[PDB]
């Protein structure tokens, strides 16, 4: 390291991944019931 | 019944876990770290470290279309629809459309009273690409939504079901992934979806169990590109004894 | 007239020796 | 040898020798110039 | 692009968060930045600030008091 | 366009699919056969005769 570290410290490691969305495309949407209070 | 409630409480606990510790992941006990984290890398900086967009594209990206320049394509199409008058039916004409191959189920919807509309697409709006769209949570709803569950999208005269992918809205080159849609700031949902030219309104609906649609997020379509990249971060831990 | 193509149309070691001394 | 157990078969030619020298405790060691262009 | 004279001006938005409420082809009400024609003491070239978008105010939009039509 | 009067002709009744005739006023721009037609609940199609 660049300097002295305290005994209570905890180092952490940095990793990176390039992620992608899925293909869950569906052109059909079911008809709603009329909206009301929850 | 109860297994959906247990999965929903697991969603709530994941919200508590991912918010205090941002992206911290424990070391796998049995699986070797070089195998589980094989397709991973580390960067010195988070804002200026370069990344190749063409690197490691899966088989799904071979099924969608690409634009050499989306800005020039949008300007070219919008110019020829305002200037050139194509020889067809003019505005105000009472015309009738003979459409080729539709199911009969379209007809019984009209006989029930549901309104039926249609609109002619622009060129290159039937093809598949990756949509980027900005959303903001409705204050009236409080149920959290996860990253990759099914949601109903109303995006520019079109309704479809797909699972989004939430990333932070930042002016940087690469955007950190957001697991849950936080209800204070704008996020970007990336969807494999047909091409829709901006500007177009975006509405998001969560299908309730009793057929109800609850409005979740609202916004507009940001851009149409797959070159936008989402980065998931992992924190490991070690003790300096 | 455009078509409905939303998808791309194109498809020598002894027996008792350990690995250390090997 | 400190790491693993070496299985040695005692031939009659190893009478005066010890047992430690048939399990070696160390491994052997095994160990592009500038030309100016301008 | 201003309506009554057709001139182009470059206007400032209060932060990057307030840009979420503006889309192209929107009607915005624009005021001056504050020094009667001279620019910002920080950023040159911009002389005007945006007050309202789609006939609702940016202060009420950013503070969650109102929602804008599109 | 908005559908004012809708009537159907089936190509095959067992196939449940046929030509649909929808009549309404053109609203936005010049409507042409060379682009697809999208019905909001049923996806993209092609017109053949106007």
């Amino acid at each position: 390291f660049d300097g002295k570290l305290k005994s209570q410290d905890t180092v952490l490691m940095n990793l990176y991944k390039r992620v992608f969305p899925k293909w869950t495309y569906d052109p059909y949407v079911p008809e709603p019931v009329p909206w009301l209070k929850s | 019944d109860e297994e959906a409630e247990a999965k929903m409480l697991e969603k709530y606990k994941q919200e508590r876990l991912e918010e205090m510790f941002p992206d911290e992941v424990d070391t796998p006990r049995d699986v070797a770290a070089r195998i589980r984290f094989q397709k991973y890398r580390g960067l010195k900086s988070f804002r200026t470290s370069p990344w190749d967009p063409k690197e490691n594209l899966p088989q799904d990206y071979a099924r969608i279309f690409q634009f050499q320049n989306f800005t020039n394509t949008r300007k070219s199409i919008f110019k020829e629809v305002e200037e050139k008058e194509v020889e067809g039916a003019e505005v105000g004409w009472y015309v009738t459309l003979h459409v080729s191959e539709v199911p009969v189920s379209v007809v019984e919807c009209f006989r029930q009273g549901t309104p039926l509309i249609a609109f002619s697409l622009l060129p290159h709006e039937q093809k598949m690409s990756v949509l980027n769209m900005v959303v903001r949570r409705d204050p009236g709803n409080t149920e959290p939504v996860k990253a990759k569950e099914e949601l109903i999208f109303h995006c520019g005269f079109r309704r479809f079901r797909a699972s989004p992918l939430f990333s932070q809205h930042t002016a940087a080159d690469k955007h950190k992934l957001q697991r849950f849609l936080t209800a204070d700031m704008a996020l970007v949902a990336t969807v494999y979806a047909p091409i829709t030219f901006p500007p177009a309104s975006v509405l998001l609906f969560k299908q309730k169990s009793n057929g109800m649609h609850s409005l979740i997020a609202t916004g507009h379509l940001m851009s149409v590109d797959p070159d936008r990249m989402v980065i998931k971060r992992v924190v490991l831990s070690g003790h300096p004894f | 007239e455009s078509l409905q193509a939303e998808v791309i149309p194109d498809p020598k070691v002894p027996k008792g020796t350990s690995s250390y001394q090997a | 040898n400190g790491k693993t157990f070496n299985q040695v078969e005692i031939k009659p030619e190893m009478i005066g020798h010890y047992l430690g020298e048939f399990s070696i405790t160390y491994k052997p060691v095994k160990h592009s110039r500038f030309i100016p262009l301008k | 692009q201003l309506i009554k004279n057709g001139k182009k001006i470059t206007a400032f938005v209060p932060n990057d968060g307030c840009l979420n409420f503006i889309e192209e082809n929107d009607e915005v009400l624009v005021a001056g930045f504050g020094r009667k024609g001279h620019a910002v003491g920080d950023i040159p070239g911009v002389r005007f600030k945006v007050v309202k978008v789609a006939n609702v105010s940016l202060l009420a939009l950013y503070k969650g008091k109102k929602e804008r039509p599109r | 366009l908005f559908a004012h009067a809708v009537d159907f002709v089936p190509s095959e009744e067992n196939n449940l699919v046929g030509t649909l005739k929808i009549s309404g006023y053109v609203r936005g721009q010049t409507l042409n056969v060379n682009r697809l037609l999208h019905i909001v609940g049923y996806g993209d199609f092609q017109m053949k005769q106007i």
